[PDB]
C-alpha cells in the first residue's frame, strides 16, 4: 500500500572521507601472529563515500555494483532494513532484509513494489505494528524464506547515550550473498570514524540472483529520530593483514593507497 | 632471532656446546 | 654453514598419491639427482663447520 | 634387509663404510575419518508423503521445496510405497546425492492410470493433465490407497479430466470448466447435444478391482545444477578418533594426519587454522566444538650405517627425526634401539666412551665396528 | 547390415547392460546370474527389480 511522500527533491549528495573503514574476515580461517596478503573486494582507504542523514529526512534510491559498505552512527533504532534487486517490478526476483525490535526476515519471492516504498512504525491500518508487508503486494511466487532473532539490537555502556556505529558489508559472489558487520559506541557529531576494527560474517544464503540496486528501509504531518547512514563501494584490490597473536585481524594496510 | 610436505631439516655433526668447546 | 635440507622428491611433488607417482617415474633418476646435490651441499656443512 | 635396501639403491654389491641414503619411512593411515554436519533441518517428507488428503490429479498439487536435508531412509526402506521408481539415478544414492529446487507434486489417480505417469505414455491422465516430459530426472513414489481414499458410495471428491480440446504440455494444468464441443457445432449455455462437461468424477470404493482401487501418487520433480543448492541428502559422519596418524576429513577439508587438541581458540565464525605458509594446521570439530592441531604423520629418511661389506654384514638404521616410540607402527622387534637428537636408531649398542667421530650419525654422535 | 540384418530382428547379437562395476581391460564375462538394481537379495531365475 504506497503512502507517497515525493517531497525532498533529488539534492546534491554529501561526500565524507572513510578512514581504514569496512576491513572484514577473507575466509573462515583463523591465521594468528601473521602478516597475510590477500585478494578481494575491499572499501578503498580513505575514499570519499556518499553521506546520507536523516525535517531531517533521506530517503533515496542507489545502484549496487559486487558489493557494499554500509555504515551508520545512529540512536533509537529508526534504520531498519534493505532491499536489493536487478528491477524492483516482479519481472525479477528482489531479495529483502527486514529487521524489527529484534527478529528478521529474509525473502526472495518477486514483491511488486512502489515508487517510494518504506515501512514506517506501524500504527492504525490493520493493526498496531503490522507485518512488514508495506513496501510491496505480490508474494505468491515465494522462492525463499528465512528468519533469525537479533540482527541488530542494542548495546547499553549506559543506556546508548553515544551515538554507537553499525557497520555492514554486503555481498553477491557465485550465487551465495553474505553479510559481514560490527557494532561499537564512538562520540562524535558528523564523521565516519577514524581508528580501525573489523567486520565478522554474520549470515551467508545461497540466493543465487542478479543483483544491481538497493533501499534502506527505516521508519517514522509525521515526526521521527533523525541521524547517518554512509554508502561505499567495495573494488577488486590486494591488502595485507595484520592478524594478531589471538588470530583476530588488528591492523591492515591498503598496498594501493 | 630464528617438517612439511616431504621437506626436511637435518641436524649438524657439531651441536652448539661442541662448538662452544673448539671456541 | 647454512640450514641442512633433504627431500622426498615424491612426497614433495606427488604427496600421498600412487597416481601421481606412476606419472612422475617417467622422467627417471632426476629426483635421485636432486637428492645428491643435496646430499652434497649436506656433507658439506659438516666439513665447513 | 637394509643392507640389500643399500646395495640396491647405490647399484653395488660391496658397499664401502659409511652412512647412507635409501627410502623414506612413512606411518601409514591407522583409518579412514569422516566428520561432517549433523543431519538437522530435514524436509517436509511427513507433509509431503504423509499430508491427511491429496488433491486431484486434474488440479495437481505443486508443494515447492528449500533450505533442508533430504535423508529417505524413512522412505525407500520402508514397505508402504509399492511403486517407488526413479528414473535417472540408483534410489541408494540420493543421500550421497544434492538437488537444485525441488518441487513435490501431490495427487490421486486410478492404479491402471499410474503407468501413465511414468513418461513418454497416453491415456487420458498422460494426454489432458498430468504429462511427464521424455527426459524427467525426477523420481516417482505411487501406492494403493483403496483403504484410506475409497467410499462405499464412491469418492467423487477426487477426479479426472476425461475430455480436451487438444493433449497438453509437461508441467501444464488447467482449471476450466468450460464446456467441451465434440462436434463440428458451436455449444452455448450449460449443456446441448455433443456439448460436455470436461471433469469427471472417480467411483473408488473399496471393493474396487486392484488397478480400479485409488493410488495415491507423489511425483518428486526436480530441476537440476543451473543455480547454487539450497537441499542436499544427508552428508553421514562417524566417531572422532585422536593420538593416531589417520586419513581425515571435516567438512570436506579432506587429508591426513595425527590430530591431537589445540589450545587455539578460535573466534566463533572461523573453521581452520593456517599457517605462515597458508598450509592447513588446525580445524574445529563441525559437533563437538573443540580446535584440533593436524601434524602430517610422522615421517623421514631411512639412513642405513655399515662397516664396509667387504668386513661386515651386520648393520644399523636411523629413521631421521622420529621418535623411537612411532617407530614399532613398521626391524620393529628392536633388542638394540637407541633415541637421539637426530632420530631413532635401530640396530646398534650405545657406549659412554668418547672415541673419535668414525661413521657420523649427526647430532654429536658417531658409530663404529669394536669389540 | 546387408550380411548380418534381418527385418523382424536378429537379437543373435547382445551386449551387457549392467555389472558389478567397470571390467578390467581384456576381460570377459560369460556370466547371466541375475543382477539386483533393488536392496532386496533375489534367489532364482527373476524377481521384481
Ligand atoms: C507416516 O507417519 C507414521 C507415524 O509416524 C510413520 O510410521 C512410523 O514408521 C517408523 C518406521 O517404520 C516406525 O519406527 C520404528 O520402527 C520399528 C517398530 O515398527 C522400530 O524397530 C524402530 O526402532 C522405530 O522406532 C514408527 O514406529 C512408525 N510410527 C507409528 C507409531 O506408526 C510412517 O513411516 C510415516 N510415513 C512416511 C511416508 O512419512
Ligand atoms: C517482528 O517480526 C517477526 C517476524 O516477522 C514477527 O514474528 C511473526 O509474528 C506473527 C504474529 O505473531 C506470526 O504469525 C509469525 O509466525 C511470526 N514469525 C515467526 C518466524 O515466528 C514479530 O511478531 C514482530 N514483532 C514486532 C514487535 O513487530
Ligand atoms: C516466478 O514465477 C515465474 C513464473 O512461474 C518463474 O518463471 C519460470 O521459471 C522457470 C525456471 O527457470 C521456467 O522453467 C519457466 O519457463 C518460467 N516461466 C515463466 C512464465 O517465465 C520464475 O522462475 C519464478 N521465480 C522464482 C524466484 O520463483
Ligand atoms: C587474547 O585474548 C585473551 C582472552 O581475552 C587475553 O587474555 C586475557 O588477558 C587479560 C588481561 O591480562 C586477563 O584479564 C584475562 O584473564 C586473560 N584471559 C585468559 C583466558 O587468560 C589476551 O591478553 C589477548 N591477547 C592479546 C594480544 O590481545
Ligand atoms: C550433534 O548432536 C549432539 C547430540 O546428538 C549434540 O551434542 C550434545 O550436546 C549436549 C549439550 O552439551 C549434550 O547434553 C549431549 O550429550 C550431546 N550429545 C552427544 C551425542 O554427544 C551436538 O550439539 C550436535 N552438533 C552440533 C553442532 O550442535
Ligand atoms: C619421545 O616421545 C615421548 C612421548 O611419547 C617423550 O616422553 C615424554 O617426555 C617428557 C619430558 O621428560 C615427559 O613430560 C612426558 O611425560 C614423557 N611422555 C611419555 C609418554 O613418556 C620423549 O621425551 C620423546 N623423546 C624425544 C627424544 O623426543
Ligand atoms: C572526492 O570528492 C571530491 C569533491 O569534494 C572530488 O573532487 C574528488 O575527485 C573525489 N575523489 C575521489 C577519489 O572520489
Ligand atoms: C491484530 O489483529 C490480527 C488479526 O487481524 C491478530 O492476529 C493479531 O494478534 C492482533 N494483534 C494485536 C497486538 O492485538
Ligand atoms: C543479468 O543476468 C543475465 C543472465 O545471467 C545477464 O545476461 C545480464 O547481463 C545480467 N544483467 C546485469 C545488469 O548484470
Ligand atoms: C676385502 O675382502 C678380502 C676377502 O675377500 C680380504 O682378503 C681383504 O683384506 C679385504 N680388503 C679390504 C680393502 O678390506
Ligand atoms: C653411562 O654414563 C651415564 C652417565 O653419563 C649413565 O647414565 C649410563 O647409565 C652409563 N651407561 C653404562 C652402560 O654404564
Amino acid at each position: 500500500q504506497c503512502v507517497n511522500l515525493r517531497t525532498r527533491t533529488q539534492l546534491p549528495p554529501a561526500y565524507t572521507n572513510s578512514f581504514t573503514r569496512g576491513v572484514y574476515y577473507p575466509d573462515k580461517v583463523f591465521r594468528s601472529s601473521v602478516l597475510h596478503s590477500t585478494q578481494d573486494l575491499f572499501l578503498p582507504f580513505f575514499s570519499n563515500v556518499t553521506w546520507f542523514h536523516a525535517k531531517r529526512f533521506d530517503n533515496p534510491v542507489l545502484p549496487f555494483n559486487d558489493g557494499v559498505y554500509f555504515a551508520s552512527t545512529e540512536k533509537s533504532n529508526i534504520i531498519r532494513g534493505w532491499i536489493f534487486g536487478t528491477t524492483l517490478d516482479s519481472k525479477t526476483q528482489s531479495l529483502l532484509i527486514v529487521n524489527n525490535a529484534t527478529n528478521v526476515v529474509i525473502k526472495v519471492c518477486e514483491f511488486q513494489f512502489c515508487n517510494d516504498p518504506f515501512l514506517d512504525v506501524y500504527y492504525h491500518k490493520n493493526n498496531k505494528s503490522w507485518m512488514e508487508s508495506g513496501v510491496y503486494s505480490s508474494a505468491n511466487n515465494c522462492t525463499f524464506e528465512y528468519v533469525s532473532q537479533p540482527f541488530l539490537m542494542d548495546l547499553e555502556g549506559k543506556q546508548g547515550n553515544f551515538k554507537n556505529l553499525r557497520e555492514f558489508v554486503f555481498k553477491n559472489i557465485d550465487g551465495y550473498f553474505k553479510i559481514y558487520s560490527k557494532h561499537t559506541p564512538i562520540n562524535l557529531v558528523r564523521d565516519l570514524p577514524q581508528g580501525f576494527s573489523a567486520l565478522e560474517p554474520l549470515v551467508d544464503l545461497p540466493i543465487g540472483i542478479n543483483i544491481t540496486r538497493f533501499q534502506t528501509l527505516l521508519a517514522l504531518g509525521w515526526t521521527a529520530g533523525a541521524a547517518a547512514y554512509y554508502v561505499g563501494y567495495l573494488q577488486p584490490r590486494t591488502f595485507l593483514l595484520k592478524y594478531n597473536e589471538n588470530g583476530t585481524i588488528t591492523d591492515a594496510v591498503d598496498c594501493a593507497l | 632471532t630464528l617438517k612439511f610436505n616431504g621437506l626436511t631439516v637435518l641436524p649438524p655433526l657439531l651441536t652448539d656446546e661442541m662448538i662452544a668447546q673448539y671456541t | 654453514s647454512m640450514t641442512k635440507t633433504s627431500v622426498d622428491c615424491t612426497m614433495y611433488i606427488c604427496g600421498d598419491s600412487t597416481e601421481c607417482s606412476n606419472l612422475l617415474l617417467q622422467y627417471g633418476s632426476f629426483c635421485t639427482q636432486l637428492n645428491r646435490a643435496l646430499t652434497g651441499i649436506a656433507v658439506e656443512q659438516d666439513k665447513n663447520t | 634387509d637394509p643392507l640389500s635396501e643399500t646395495k640396491c639403491t647405490l647399484k653395488s654389491f660391496t658397499v664401502e663404510k659409511g652412512i647412507y641414503q635409501t627410502s623414506n619411512f612413512r606411518v601409514q593411515p591407522t583409518e579412514s575419518i569422516v566428520r561432517f554436519p549433523n543431519i538437522t533441518n530435514l524436509c517436509p517428507f511427513g507433509e509431503v508423503f504423509n499430508a491427511t488428503r491429496f488433491a486431484s490429479v486434474y488440479a495437481w498439487n505443486r508443494k515447492r521445496i528449500s533450505n533442508c536435508v533430504a535423508d529417505y531412509s524413512v522412505l525407500y526402506n520402508s514397505a508402504s510405497f509399492s511403486t517407488f521408481k526413479c528414473y535417472g539415478v540408483s534410489p541408494t544414492k540420493l543421500n550421497d546425492l544434492c538437488f537444485t529446487n525441488v518441487y513435490a507434486d501431490s495427487f490421486v489417480i486410478r492404479g491402471d492410470e499410474v503407468r501413465q505417469i511414468a513418461p513418454g505414455q497416453t491415456g487420458k491422465i498422460a494426454d489432458y493433465n498430468y504429462k511427464l516430459p521424455d527426459d524427467f530426472t525426477g523420481c516417482v513414489i505411487a501406492w494403493n490407497s483403496n483403504n484410506l481414499d475409497s467410499k462405499v458410495g464412491g469418492n467423487y471428491n477426487y477426479r479426472y479430466r476425461l475430455f480436451r480440446k487438444s493433449n497438453l504440455k509437461p508441467f501444464e494444468r488447467d482449471i476450466s470448466t468450460e464446456i467441451y464441443q465434440a462436434g463440428s457445432k458451436p455449444c452455448n449455455g450449460v449443456e446441448g447435444f455433443n456439448c460436455y462437461f470436461p471433469l469427471q468424477s472417480y467411483g473408488f470404493q473399496p471393493t474396487n478391482g486392484v488397478g480400479y482401487q485409488p493410488y495415491r501418487v507423489v511425483v518428486l520433480s526436480f530441476e537440476l545444477l543451473h543455480a547454487p543448492a539450497t537441499v542436499c541428502g544427508p552428508k553421514k559422519s562417524t566417531n572422532l578418533v585422536k593420538n593416531k596418524c589417520v586419513n581425515f576429513n571435516f567438512n570436506g577439508l579432506t587429508g591426513t594426519g595425527v590430530l591431537t587438541e589445540s589450545n587455539k581458540k578460535f573466534l566463533p565464525f572461523q573453521q581452520f587454522g593456517r599457517d605462515i605458509a597458508d598450509t592447513t594446521d588446525a580445524v574445529r570439530d563441525p559437533q563437538t566444538l573443540e580446535i584440533l592441531d593436524i601434524t602430517p604423520c610422522s615421517f623421514g629418511g631411512v639412513s642405513v650405517i655399515t662397516p664396509g661389506t667387504n668386513t661386515s654384514n651386520q648393520v644399523a638404521v636411523l629413521y631421521q627425526g622420529v621418535n623411537c616410540t612411532e617407530v614399532p607402527v613398521a626391524y620393529s622387534t628392536g633388542s638394540n634401539v637407541f633415541q637421539t637428537r637426530a632420530g631413532c636408531l635401530i640396530g646398534a649398542e650405545h657406549v659412554n666412551n668418547s672415541y673419535e667421530c668414525d661413521i657420523p650419525i649427526g647430532a654429536g654422535i658417531c658409530a663404529s665396528y669394536q669389540t
